[PDB]
RNA sequence: UAGCAAUAAUGAGAUUGAGCAAUAACAGGUCUGUGAUGCCCUUAGAUGUCCUGGGCUGCACGCGCGCUACAAUGAAAGUAUCAACGUGUAUUUCCUAGACCGAGAGGUCCGGGUAAACCGCUGAACCACUUUCAUGCUUGGGAUUGUGAACUGAAACUGUUCACGAUGAACUUGGAAUUCCCAGUAAGUGUGAGUCAUUAACUCGCAUUGAUUACGUCCCUGCCCUUUGUACACACCGCCCG
RNA sequence: CGGGAAACCAAAGCUUUUUGGGCUCCGGGGGAAGUAUGGUUGCAAAGCUGAAACUUAAAGGAAUUGACGGAAGGGCACCACCAGGAGUGGAGCCUGCGGCUUAAUUUGACUCAACACGGGAAAACUUACCAGGUCGAACAUAAGUGUGUAAGACAGAUUGAUAGCUCUUUCUCGAAUCUAUGGGUGGUGGUGCAUGGCCGUUCUUAGUUCGUGGAGUGAUUUGUCUGGUUAAUUCCGAUAAC
C-alpha cells in the first residue's frame, strides 16, 4: 500500500488500470482481393490525408479511427 | 578538522593579514552539533570597517 | 634545527650564544634561573625524548555553562641525569602539549646518582634515601643494589628511566590515583639529591668563579653579539 | 590636581534618531525559504504531480492584537485651503490628463508620463467659516438585514469587493487588572508602499495638528557590579524531611 | 629553617628520608543503631555498658567557579516605577489562537521570546488539507513473440466535464522506460532532539580573550582593580606590567 503523513487509507483502495490491453487481438487479417484488386477492411477515413489504417472492429455502428485517436468518427449517416 | 583546517590558518597569514577566524560548525558524529572558533588576530565585527575590511564566504 | 635562530632576550642566554660557557652544570652550580627555553636545546636536545603523561579535561562553571581547559602533563628527561615536568592548561589539546614542553624545558634539574656499599663501575641509582611532598603524596626512594629493575608505579616508571638512575625501590604514601600530583611528588625527592649533605662533600671547595664578575666587562658592550 | 552657579556663548551645548554590533551559548524557531541536507518513508496503489470542488472563513465558548464609536470642543450640508514619503504600462493591462454618457457604481472615444518633464503648485485631512441639528440611545452610533444597480475574476454563495434607498443593534467612557511614552515625542488626522485580477481594519514608510507631566528614585519589576551564605551545579521550576 | 588535603595552628611544629621522651583513652566506609538483648544503677525519667540479620557505592571533610534568592553594599532602564497622558480589559464588527464541529477546519509557534505570526489581506491557484479523481521519477534500470510498457481524444455509461478518468462497444499506446526496485530518486513526507545556513532572545546592558609575569599542591587566580570619576572595562589615579 502507501503511507501519507496524517490521514491514511481514504479507501477507494486504488487499483489503477489506464487501459487493459491484455485483450485486443489486432486486425491484421486484411482483406486483399485477387491481385491486383484490393479491399479496405473496416472502413477508415474516406479522404486519406491521414494514414488511419487502424482497423477498428465492428462496434455498434459508430466507428472511430485510431491514428486520429477518436476524431473522424465515420461510417456513416453524418450531419449536413 | 583540528589540524588540516589549522594548517590553512597561517597559510594565509604569509600575505600580511591583520587576522583570520574560521568557524566550523556541525556534528562530529556525536550528533549534538558543536562549533569551535579558530581565532587569531584583531578582528572588528562592527561598524564601518565591518562593511569595509573583513571578507567572508 | 633552529630553523630560524632566535635572539637571546636574557643575559646568560647571550653568554650561551656567545660561547662564554660550555657547561650546563655551571648554571646549576650557582643556581641562577634558566629563564628562556632556547638555552637548553642548545646545550642538549640531541634526540632527547619526551612523552606526554596526562591530558584529562578540567572544566569551569560559567553561565552558559561549562567550558573546558585541557591541562597537560609532559615529562622531558636526559638519560644522563636531567628531568622536567610540564604543567600548563590551554584551550585545546595541541597547545596544551606544546605549551608545556617549554615549561618542561625550563624545569630541567640535574640528578645525583651514586653508590651504596660498593664503589664499582658507573654510579647507579641514588646516594641516599630521599623523599618529597606536594599535596599529601610522599614518595621515598630507596637505593636498590645493582640490576634490580624499577620498582614503582607506571607514572614514575616512565619518569625514572628519564633520570639516569639504574633501579629503584619506592614506597608511595598518599592518593596516587591522581596521576599528575604523583609525578610532581617524585621531583621534590630527585631535586633533593643535590641537597643532601653526604660526607662525600665535606671538603671546602674551589669556591666558584662568579660567572657574572668573571665575564663582566665583556658584557659592557651594548650589542647582542654571538659568535 | 573636577570654584562643571559662565544660564552665557551660540543655527547649533548632539539634527539627534538610527545601521553595525564581541565572548559565551540555548536542546529558541524553520527539513512546509530552496536543487542546504542526514536517515527515514512511500511513487505503477503517488504524499509527488494535483484532475475538479470543498476546506483553512465550519461555531453553544475562552483568549489576543486592532478598527469604529459611545457625540454638542461634537454632529450635519456647504464654503474657505495646505502636504509629504513616494509609486508610476511595455507578448503592455500602470500612473493618469481632457471631453462624452451616467443618482452612483461605472461606460464610450482620444491625450500625456518610463518619468524633477504628465497626473502634480502631488493646491492631502481633522483643524477655518457659515448654516442645519439642541446634547432625544436623536440625523450620536452603523452592527444587523431585504431588494435593485455594478465591477474584476471563464466562473463570486456562512460572502470578491463597490455605491443607492431602507433597517437603525449594542455602546451614555468600560470591573479586577494591565499597556505605551520625556518634545515635534505622545495623541489626533490623513496619504504612499507591501502582498494586489478584485478586496486592507494589517504591517513598512511619510506629512500634518501638536499638549499635559517629570528632568528623578531604586519602592515595584528587571539588569549589572562586588562582599557574603549555601547541603544547589538538568543549577531555587533547586535540593529535600517526617 | 615548621606542618597540613586545605581551612588553618608558636603548636595542630621538632610524626628524618614509613620513628622511637613516657603514660592513658578512642576510631577502621555508610546505614540498620547507641537499636534489640543480657547485666548493672535508678523512686521514675532514664544512665554506664552494647550486637546481628538485612541493606549499601558511596557518606563525608577543607577549598574553587557559577547560581549574582527576608544576604547586606554601590549603581542603572518608561519592554521599571514616581508625575502625567493615551488605549486595551465594556459593546460592536475584522483577524489570530484555543476548544468543539465536521471529511478537513491543512498545518507549523506556546511565559516574556506563541497568540494582524509563516511577510498566510486563502473564491480555485496558493495548499501541504478534504472528497472524488487523472497523469510517470533516474543504481532490482528490465526476463519477456510491441496481439501492448507509458495516452492524446466517439455516442450509451460515467465524471467535476465523453475526461475514453474509467468502462459497454473497442480502434488508438511509440520499451526513444510498468522493471514484476534494492523499503528510492521526487515529495510542502518524518524528525529543527541529526543537521547547514538564516535569525531569535539571552543582553535597556558592558562585557570578553590573551602572551608572559612576583600569586596557589591544586581546580583556579590583583592582571580584566577600594578611585571619594563617566551613556560605557570611562578616567587626571591607588597603580601591583604591558
Amino acid at each position: 500500500a502507501k503511507k501519507r503523513k496524517k490521514k491514511n487509507y481514504s479507501t477507494p483502495k486504488k487499483i489503477k488500470h489506464k487501459r487493459k490491453k491484455v485483450k485486443l487481438a489486432v486486425l491484421k487479417y486484411y482483406k486483399v482481393d485477387e491481385n491486383g484488386k484490393i479491399h479496405r477492411l473496416r472502413r477508415e477515413c474516406p479522404g486519406e490525408n491521414c494514414g488511419a489504417g487502424v482497423f477498428m472492429a465492428a462496434h455498434e455502428d459508430r466507428h472511430y479511427c485510431g491514428k486520429c485517436n477518436l476524431t473522424f468518427v465515420f461510417s456513416k449517416p453524418e450531419e449536413k | 578538522v583540528r589540524r588540516a583546517c589549522y594548517g590553512v590558518l597561517r597559510y594565509i597569514m604569509e600575505s600580511g593579514a591583520k587576522g583570520c577566524e574560521v568557524v566550523v560548525s556541525g556534528k562530529l558524529r556525536g550528533q549534538r552539533a558543536k562549533s569551535m572558533k579558530f581565532v587569531d588576530g584583531l578582528m572588528i565585527h562592527s561598524g564601518d570597517p565591518c562593511n569595509d575590511y573583513v571578507e567572508t564566504a | 634545527e633552529d630553523s630560524k635562530e632566535w635572539v637571546p632576550v636574557t643575559k646568560l642566554g647571550r653568554l650561551v650564544r656567545e660561547g662564554k660557557i660550555k657547561s650546563l652544570e655551571e648554571i646549576y652550580l650557582y643556581s641562577l634561573p634558566i629563564k628562556e627555553f632556547e638555552i637548553i636545546d642548545f646545550f642538549l636536545g640531541s634526540s632527547l625524548k619526551d612523552e606526554v603523561l596526562k591530558i584529562m579535561p578540567v572544566q569551569k562553571q560559567t553561565r552558559a555553562g561549562q567550558r573546558t581547559r585541557f591541562k597537560a602533563f609532559v615529562a622531558i628527561g636526559d638519560n644522563n641525569g636531567h628531568i622536567g615536568l610540564g604543567v600548563k592548561c590551554s584551550k585545546e589539546v595541541a597547545t596544551a602539549i606544546r605549551g608545556a614542553i617549554i615549561l618542561a624545558k625550563l624545569s630541567v634539574v640535574p640528578v645525583r646518582r651514586g653508590y651504596w656499599g660498593n664503589k664499582i663501575g658507573k654510579p647507579h641509582t641514588v646516594p641516599c634515601k630521599v623523599t618529597g611532598k606536594c599535596g599529601s603524596v610522599s614518595v621515598r626512594l630507596i637505593p636498590a643494589p645493582r640490576g634490580t629493575g624499577i620498582v614503582s608505579a607506571p607514572v614514575p616508571k616512565k619518569l625514572l628511566t628519564m633520570a639516569g638512575i639504574e633501579d629503584c625501590y619506592t614506597s608511595a604514601r598518599g592518593s596516587t590515583g591522581t596521576l599528575g600530583n604523583f609525578a610532581k611528588a617524585t621531583y621534590a625527592a630527585i631535586a633533593k639529591t643535590y641537597a643532601y649533605l653526604t660526607p662525600d662533600l665535606w671538603k671546602e671547595m674551589p669556591l666558584g668563579s662568579t660567572p657574572y664578575q668573571a665575564y663582566s666587562d665583556f658584557l659592557s658592550k651594548p650589542t647582542p653579539r654571538l659568535h
